[PDB]
RNA sequence: CUUGAGUCUCGUAGAGGGGGGUAGAAUUCCAGGUGUAGCGGUGAAAUGCGUAGAGAUCUGGAGGAAUACCGGUGGCGAAGGCGGCCCCCUGGACGAAGACUGACGCUCAGGUGCGAAAGCGUGGGGAGCAAACAGGAUUAGAUACCCUGGUAGUCCACGCCGUAAACGAUGUCGACUUGGAGGUUGUGCCCUUGAGGCGUGGCUUCCGGAGCUAACGCGUUAAGUCGACCGCCUGGGGAGUAC
């Protein structure tokens, strides 16, 4: 992640790489691994990944 | 025998032995009846990530034919010889001449 | 597996008829070969509980096909095994 | 892609963070993705590409 | 004092707290602001509207050196990962390279279970 | 005799297996600078760590384990199970033309081999996690859930135990019986003249038709209709216990 873009202002843009990490890739971890719990949910979400 | 595609990065500060170095290799394939259908001497080049200091190396393609035994020797000589850092030696991959 | 340059050789030596991959003579020899070779390989690692299976699958066939001879043309059976010393 | 030296027409598939992009965003036809990801990874080890921006 | 004008200021946003440490240019402390020691803590702290006050509090405890343009380094999903920044773009401080460092192991360690509330 | 099954040729994909090296990110620890009154944790707290200078921030070093993104209803394997990269040794599968073999096949009590995780023996290893255990907290109690720590183990080599909701809770092989959309992997072909248009195979998801079913549902990868062989069931508790 990098930021420079000149032009005087301070709108935001803190959403660029944002949607590629954030407290998401973090929340993805931090707590005990899933081991088997993923093979189920990660493959159970597909049930919805269709309709 | 078998085709190959080795790639080594020599310390830039020691880019003088790079030429003579290739010789041992070229010869370590002559008497072995092997062949070198490639030789991209990339020379100097900036390094993406630093490999124990220095942001540049000396890339030198290869692609030999000599049997495994001899090429294996190169892997051993490459180690001890600190003139070169990271390396890589893949097999045949169906010989590729020039380009790249 | 055996070098492509290999099988084509053994066959011309055991093959019932000039260049033929199908008869027992050819079948067996082609099998016993890979069996004798792998023996050394397995003398290493010996933990490959997978590659070893194949060793069996093909070996289990050796004694298997070798029977075909008895059940059929016995005259060759002994004449075939005496070649690789098999059975013993 | 067939190779790694293709650093030029290679980084295009990898994102800025060095992370390889999936397919729902690219569509590099799965069958080829295999060679793609493998080529990139093995390439980063030759300093041809950075394992990540930071380092 | 030393007069740097060009320094950094990493933001450590932890789910429970956050500390703003304005470092020099080569990585040298110059004043650290903490959400906890902001006259409030517990359920009051953590929050952005609060955990941010610490960040901007650096001024009357950091600017004593004299700084103008500077970049920012964020590391932590804490409830202030952003809020803290705004205080910098309002306290007079300029702004430059804003990069996120927040670590992410390529699957190496093993986080603790727990969390059975 | 050749359609079953098998060998030869050429290729095809893959986390299949065993061994040997190697890479980058991160935690922990140790060291040094900067800098100072907090950090950490929770519902709050407290224990714990801080002025003997932590935390944060930066620089150097050690080590172990795991391989982010890719990555997926994706793939491979008898099952268990198998993910960075490279090399070596090596098993199976699949498609293409023919060539060769000529029923050499199916199944299988006993027998033999493989076996997640925990556990056991010997010697190594030890960063992170964590049975046990010790504090702190909650509670009427709390030998728990929560927090702070933390030993075995988790890792490696060899040997042992052989269990699991070892699950599709569905033995294996073979033959057949509407179809629809998608996945993946070979191969033939069409201004290839496009991404693509038409075929034909291997494996694979979701749907569903007749039928089957007590129903739920299964439905060409059947729980449909047939055949060969094997394993097993015969009310619940006592008990998968006792001898
Ligand atoms: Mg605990
Ligand atoms: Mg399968
Ligand atoms: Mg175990
Ligand atoms: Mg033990
Ligand atoms: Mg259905």
């Amino acid at each position: 992640i990098k930021v420079r873009e000149n032009e005087p202002f301070d709108v935001a843009l803190r959403r660029f790489k944002r949607s590629c990490e954030k407290a998401g890739v973090l929340a993805e971890v931090r707590r005990r691994e899933f081991y088997e719990k993923p093979t189920t949910e990660r493959k159970r979400a597909k049930a919805s990944a269709v309709k | 025998m078998r085709h190959y595609e080795i790639v080594f990065m020599v310390h830039p500060d020691q880019s003088e032995q790079v030429p003579g170095m290739i010789e041992r290799y070229t010869a370590a394939i002559t008497g072995a009846e092997g062949k070198i259908h490639r030789l991209e001497d990339w020379g100097r080049r900036q390094l993406a990530y630093p490999i124990n200091k220095l942001h540049k190396a000396h890339y030198v393609l290869m692609n030999v034919e000599a049997p495994q035994e001899v090429i294996d020797e190169l892997e051993t000589t490459f180690r001890f010889n600190d003139a070169v850092i990271r390396s890589m030696v893949m097999r045949t991959k169906h010989a590729v001449t020039e380009a790249s | 597996s055996l070098s492509t340059e290999a099988t084509a050789k053994i066959v011309s030596e055991f093959g019932r008829d000039a260049n033929d991959t199908g008869s027992t003579e050819v079948q067996v020899a082609l099998l016993t070969a890979q069996i004798n070779h792998l023996q050394g390989h397995f003398a290493e690692h010996k933990k490959d509980h997978h590659s070893r299976r194949g060793l069996l699958r093909m070996v289990s066939q050796r004694r298997k096909l070798l029977d075909y001879l008895k059940r059929k043309d016995v005259a060759r059976y002994t004449r075939l095994i005496e070649r690789l010393g098999l059975r013993r | 892609e067939i190779d790694y030296k293709d650093i030029a027409t290679l980084k295009n598939y990898i994102t800025e963070s060095g992370k390889i992009v999936p397919s729902r965003i690219t569509g590099t036809r799965a069958k080829y993705q295999r060679q793609l990801a493998r080529a990139i990874k093995r390439a980063r080890y030759l300093s041809l590409l950075p394992y990540t921006d930071r380092h | 004092r030393k007069q740097v004008s060009d320094g950094v200021a990493h933001i450590h946003a932890s789910f429970n707290n956050t500390i703003v440490t304005i470092t020099d240019r080569q990585g040298n402390a110059l004043g650290w602001a903490t959400a906890g020691g902001s006259g409030f803590r517990g359920s009051r702290k953590s929050t952005p509207f609060a955990a941010q006050v610490a960040a901007e509090r650096c001024a009357d405890a950091v600017k004593e050196y004299g700084i103008k343009n500077l970049e920012v380094m964020v590391k932590g999903p804490g409830p202030g990962r952003e809020s803290t920044i705004r205080a910098l773009n309002a306290a007079g401080f300029r702004i430059t390279n804003i990069t996120d460092v927040t670590p992410i192991p390529h699957n190496g360690c093993r986080p603790p279970k727990k969390r059975r509330v």
